[PDB]
């Protein structure tokens, strides 16, 4: 390595808990260092996995550590047509993250308050609502769905379950029987695709368009199109 | 024979440890169930308290291709009483020994015409001090041309003698008398270095690894960390200029008087070549199981 | 030739009705947020859009098949779950104590790998799916609650106790289960008399068969092997993406940051181009592979719907459609 | 510009289909860096300037392993007529560690 | 161009195999519940399928299924079988229907609608005496 003005806040203990960039004298990368009980060869000092990803490191102090990555959250969007209603979701995360630690390009403004916690993580752009929808069109995963108003935030309803009419488990010789007292005709429209549009194609007009040097050059491939 | 199911003498990965997992590894290995190139040393002739004429083999007239380097199993015969080579009826306690290796690329015939005279600039490793020191170099050997001397008359082979009534006392070591013993047959010129290394003494099995690579000559020993197991980790990387192609053993005997002779261990030599293994590293990072492909 | 003794065969069958929904960004895996990488990704461009459209449509079709089957298998009317059901029939595996006991003895014995559906980031902060950018993709949460598939199976358990006496889905007739079993045995050609004096005997044989399939949760079950096969198929599919970051396709290394650290722009353009071409081809193969898996799962979902309608919601007369022998 | 920009670009339309769509996620900024490892003494370069540079069939190597280097003391005093680097950038060779 | 041709050929052979199998499916579906009434649960229509009609489509066959869909289900008092006090052996069971204690006496209804009607021979069959039946004396059905 070259001569280096060594910095005090570049020890592993100096930057515990916040994921940073390790440069171990030609072994570079980024990730989060965590305290670990000593595993593997002390003298090798470097351990990878079957996928050749570095897992742990024996620090010079005498303490062993592990690392995965600078992990952050996946980001997804929900949006409804004809009501310009959008919202952002972060998967399986605590509502930790605001507009501070960014990458790629900028965000979209919103007119609020910020986060809300859900079983799939965090959501910006919704609010609690105790309604239940069976026929949601844009399900936000697990059992939550946003109903836009019939224009601001949507209604973060839960996916309703069509709980059927429970019946009583009578144990005597008599019986409680369910019976329909009204009916309707349902016109279920089905369709089966049977035969696709029959197509053919010429070799030489498609590939060659009637040009002579092309026409001799086609036969070297030739039989493929046949 | 070497067994990989028993995981005997497999070199560790150079810098990449693992844990509790298996992985393919292309690298330098010996085969499965090899007979090897096992040799064994012995003491010279003696009557009562007389250091007499030596007792060695014709290893100097013999040579083999260096190939891809090799390994030596050391101490496989110790901890027990075994036969005496010079006195086949007599059996004594087996004490392990550490042999000396000379290596190069240009070989000629000796002064008596027997093939084996190495030419120009060659490397010798030599254990000394009754197994304590590991003096190694890559310099210019010169044979002696006197009586029973490699460039001189009445010469069959050469050996480094060991005087155990003097050398193997407590401390002492006669200032590396086996290097003197080699120097009683040779001398040294145009010397790059004279490299010094220490080791302790034991009656536990061990291995040693030699290989050549473009950066230098890699020397592997498990005595540094894995005394109780045994698998090859680098300690030395010698700055060689070119790639060697011949190896041979310097013969070595012991000036052991007949009244107090000692039996010695049979070290094993196994060549290595590129193959591919599968390795099952445990949680410790130690090699306890591997498997061949060929 | 007439049978004179008998038993109950607990045949175990499984249908992979729905592969696990997978969503991946091309830009993250191909590029990992490097500026010159993003610059070079522009020319191939719409390849990302085609990949995203294909995977999104495959996921959507999977969800639509899920919705169609679950609405279809939804009994319009059912019964709740009480202890003492089956009475004589020791059916303790069936009863959900927020999930079912037999579901636990299945799922726990399934070699699973660390979901982390809320504390996955916290699992990475603790000490497979903790790989998220290392995995490079988002695991889509399932379309229902686990509580909701439990509710679906609960509705089914309530349904089967009553549907199997009358043809037609018009009404519901949730008779006590023992009489239902007796009438179903009367259907397949067993007289009411031998039922009348051997209720306890057939009950004990039923309980023994249920214990045997219960205690048999090991390699002896080919259905156990096949559900582990489906799990391993998912594992291999994800590991295909995971291990292909190591592939350089001829490049000097895989660490793109090291690639731009060491090499000049004009040649690393070609190197990155080789890398991204290999990556896009692998994602194309991945998309086609889950497309085949998706249509397979759609047909399998249809078949499972037919089986749960015919030989589950009724006692089918098809010769060994879902019961080895007779059902 | 925003999420809707890439959403519209993914369908070749101003009028898109509504729905929960995966978008290109962003990355938290780095928290700093750590450079920690034991470093040995500098490997000197004076034998290169000591003695005659040998013949082309006799060129003398200099091995460097586990050492340090300050390139500022040698290249400014070399009257270089040709500085090339194959398979690597000629400027940043002194930068990276090997 | 030829690689695009090969991909198109592969895609269209995949589509052709799909078209052949789905054509077999459509042939089956117009066989079972169209030329007859497939009693299987929801092959071509949810609930119980009643009727269907078939029209063309520029790449397939388009189906309309009119099916039964019930509502306003209520709870009633029902049973299995009635056996005489003097003749406990002779018992009857409903055929595609139920015995309902009407809220007008036991009566018959069908299995598809709340349609109470006086029980006769035509809608029931003579069956064996099982236990857990009902055993009336004041008005025996014919
Ligand atoms: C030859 O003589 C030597 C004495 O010079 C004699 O050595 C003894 O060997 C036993 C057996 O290995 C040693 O007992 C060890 O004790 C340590 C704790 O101090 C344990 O950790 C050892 O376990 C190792 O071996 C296991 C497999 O056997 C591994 O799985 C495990 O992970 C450990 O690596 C082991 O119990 C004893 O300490 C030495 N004694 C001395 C003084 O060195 C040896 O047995 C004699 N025979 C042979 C054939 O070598
Ligand atoms: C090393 O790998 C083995 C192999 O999987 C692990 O041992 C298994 O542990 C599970 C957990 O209870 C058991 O169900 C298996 O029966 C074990 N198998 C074997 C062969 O031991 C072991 O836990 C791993 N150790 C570490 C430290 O990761
Ligand atoms: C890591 O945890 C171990 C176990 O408690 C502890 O002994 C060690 O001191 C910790 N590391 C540091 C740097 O404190
Ligand atoms: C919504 O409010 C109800 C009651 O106020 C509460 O039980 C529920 O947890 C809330 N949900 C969210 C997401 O805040
Ligand atoms: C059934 O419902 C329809 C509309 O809901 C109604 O017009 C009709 O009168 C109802 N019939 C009965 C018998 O309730
Ligand atoms: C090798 O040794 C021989 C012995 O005579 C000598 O002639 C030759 O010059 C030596 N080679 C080199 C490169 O010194
Ligand atoms: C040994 O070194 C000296 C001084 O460099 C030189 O003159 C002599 O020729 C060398 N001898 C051999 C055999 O290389
Ligand atoms: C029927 O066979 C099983 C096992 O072969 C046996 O346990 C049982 O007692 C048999 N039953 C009769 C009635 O023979
Ligand atoms: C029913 O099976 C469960 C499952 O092991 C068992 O714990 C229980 O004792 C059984 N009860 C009877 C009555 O067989
Ligand atoms: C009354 O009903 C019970 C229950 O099935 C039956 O055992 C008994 O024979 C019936 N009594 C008469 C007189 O039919």
């Amino acid at each position: 390595c070259p001569k280096l003005e060594f910095a005090n806040d570049t020890k592993i203990a100096s930057q515990l808990g916040n994921c940073v960039e390790y440069s171990l004298y030609g072994v570079s990368g980024r990730g989060v260092f965590q305290n670990c009980t000593a595993v593997g060869v002390r003298q090798q000092r470097f351990v990878y996995d079957a996928y050749q990803n570095l897992v742990g490191y024996y620090s010079d102090d005498g303490n062993y550590y592990c690392l995965r990555a600078c992990v952050s959250v996946p980001v997804s969007v929900i949006y409804d047509k004809e009501t310009k209603t959008h919202a952002t979701l972060f998967g399986s995360v605590a509502c930790e993250h605001i507009s501070s630690t960014m990458s790629q390009y900028s965000r979209s403004t919103r007119s609020m308050y910020g986060p809300l916690q859900t079983p799939v993580g965090c959501v910006l752009g919704l609010v609690n609502s105790s309604l239940f929808v069976e026929d949601c069109k844009l399900p936000l995963g697990q059992s939550l769905c946003a109903l836009p108003d019939t224009p601001g935030e949507m209604r973060l309803a839960s996916i309703a379950f069509n709980h059927p009419i429970q019946v009583d488990q009578l144990n005597s010789s008599y019986f409680k029987l369910s019976i329909p007292t009204n009916f309707s005709f349902g016109v279920t429209q089905e369709y089966i695709q049977t035969t696709i549009q029959k197509v053919t194609v010429d070799c030489k007009q498609y590939v060659c368009n009637g040009f002579q040097k092309c026409e001799q050059l086609l036969r070297e491939y030739g039989q493929f199109c046949s | 024979p070497i067994d990989v199911s028993k995981a005997d003498g497999i070199i560790y990965p150079q810098g990449r440890t693992y844990s509790n997992i298996t992985i393919t590894y292309q690298g330098l290995f010996p085969y499965q169930g090899d007979h090897g190139d096992m040799y064994v040393y012995s003491a010279g002739h003696a009557t009562g308290t007389t250091p007499q004429k030596l007792f060695v083999a014709n290893y100097s007239q013999d040579v083999k291709q260096f190939a891809n380097g090799f390994v030596v199993r050391i101490g496989a015969a110790a901890n027990s009483t075994g036969t005496v080579i010079i006195s086949p009826s007599t059996s004594a306690t087996i004490r392990k020994i550490y042999p000396a290796f000379m290596l190069g690329s240009s070989v000629g015939n000796f002064s008596d015409g027997k093939m084996g005279r190495f030419f120009n600039h060659t490397l010798v490793l030599l254990p000394d001090g009754c197994g304590t020191l590991l003096r190694a170099f890559y310099c210019i050997l010169e044979p002696r041309s006197g009586n029973h001397c490699p460039a001189g008359n009445s010469y069959t082979s050469f050996a480094t003698y060991h005087t155990p009534a003097t050398d193997c006392s407590d401390g002492n070591y006669n200032r590396n008398a086996s290097l003197n013993s080699f120097k009683e047959y040779f001398n040294l010129r145009n010397c790059t270095f004279m490299y010094t290394y220490n080791i302790t003494e034991d009656e536990i099995l061990e291995w040693f690894g030699i290989t050549q690579t473009a950066q230098g000559v890699h020397l592997f020993s498990s005595r540094y960390v894995d005394l109780y197991g045994g698998n090859m980790f680098q300690f030395a990387t010698l700055p060689v200029y070119d790639t060697i192609k011949y190896y041979s053993i310097i013969p070595h005997s012991i000036r052991s008087i007949q009244s107090d002779r000692k039996a010695w261990a049979a070290f094993y030599v196994y060549k290595l070549q590129p193959l591919t293994f599968l390795l099952d590293f445990s949680v410790d990072g130690y090699i306890r199981r591997a498997i061949d492909c060929g | 030739s007439i049978p004179t003794n008998f038993s109950f065969g607990v045949t175990q069958e499984y249908i992979q009705t729905t592969i696990q929904k997978v969503t991946v960004d091309c830009k993250q895996y191909v590029c990992n947020g490097f500026q010159k990488c993003e610059q070079l990704l522009r020319e191939y461009g719409q390849f990302c859009s085609k990949i995203n459209q294909a995977l999104h449509g495959a996921n959507l079709r999977q969800d639509d098949s899920v919705r169609n089957l679950f609405a279809s298998v939804k009994s319009s009317q059912s019964s709740p779950i009480i202890p003492g059901f089956g009475g004589d029939f020791n059916l303790t595996l069936l009863e959900p104590v927020a999930r079912s006991a037999i579901e636990d003895l299945l799922f726990d014995k399934v070699t699973i790998a660390d979901p982390g559906y809320m504390q996955g980031y916290d699992d990475c902060m603790q000490q497979l799916i903790c790989a998220q950018y290392v995995a490079g993709y988002k695991v889509l949460p399932p379309l229902m609650d686990v509580n909701m598939e439990a509710a679906y199976t609960s509705s089914l358990l309530g349904s089967i106790a009553g549907v199997g006496w009358t043809a037609g889905l018009s009404s519901f007739a949730a008779i006590p289960f023992a009489q239902s079993i007796f009438y179903r045995l009367n259907g397949v050609g067993i007289t009411q008399q031998v039922l009348s004096e051997n209720q306890k005997l057939i009950a004990n044989k039923f309980n023994q068969a249920l214990g045997a399939m219960q205690t048999g949760f090991t390699t002896t079950n080919e259905a156990f092997q096949k559900v582990q096969d489906a799990v391993n198929n998912n594992a291999q599919a994800l590991s295909k993406l995971a291990s292909e970051l190591s592939n350089t396709f001829g490049a000097i290394s895989a660490s793109i940051g090291d690639i731009i650290q060491r090499l000049d722009p004009p040649e690393q353009d070609a190197q990155i181009d080789r890398l991204i071409n290999g990556r896009l081809t692998t994602l194309n193969a991945f998309v086609a592979q889950q497309l085949v898996r998706s249509e397979s799962a759609a047909l399998s979902a249809q078949l499972a719907k037919d089986k749960v309608n015919e030989c589950v919601k009724a006692q089918s007369k098809r010769s060994g459609f879902c019961g080895q022998g007779t059902h | 510009f925003n999420d809707l920009s890439q959403l519209h670009c993914s369908y070749e339309s101003f009028d898109v289909e509504s729905g929960v769509y995966s978008v290109s996620s962003f990355e938290a900024k780095p928290s700093g860096s750590v450079v920690e490892q034991a470093e040995g003494v500098e490997c000197d370069f004076s034998p290169l300037l000591s003695g005659t540079p040998p013949q082309v069939y006799n060129f003398k190597r200099l091995v460097f392993t586990n050492c340090n280097y300050n390139l500022t003391k040698l290249l400014s005093l070399f009257s270089v007529n040709d500085f090339t680097c194959s398979q690597i950038s000629p400027a940043a060779i002194a930068s990276n560690c090997y | 161009r030829l690689t695009t041709l090969n991909a198109f050929v592969a895609q269209q052979l995949v589509r052709s195999e799909s078209a052949a199998l789905s054509a077999q499916l459509a042939k089956d579906k117009v066989n079972e519940c169209v030329k007859a009434q497939s009693k299987r649960s929801g092959f071509c229509g949810q609930g119980t399928h009643i009727v269907s009609f078939v029209v063309n489509a520029p790449n397939g066959l388009y189906f309309m299924h009119v099916g039964y869909y019930p509502s306003n289900h209520i709870e009633v008092v029902s049973a299995y079988g009635l056996c005489d006090a003097a003749n406990p052996t002779n018992c009857i069971a409903p055929v595609n229907g139920y015995f309902i204690k009407t809220n007008n006496e036991w009566s018959y209804t069908g299995s598809s609608f709340y349609a109470p009607e006086p029980i006769t021979s035509l809608n029931t069959k003579y069956v064996a005496p099982q236990v857990t039946y009902q055993n009336i004396s004041t008005n025996l059905p014919p």
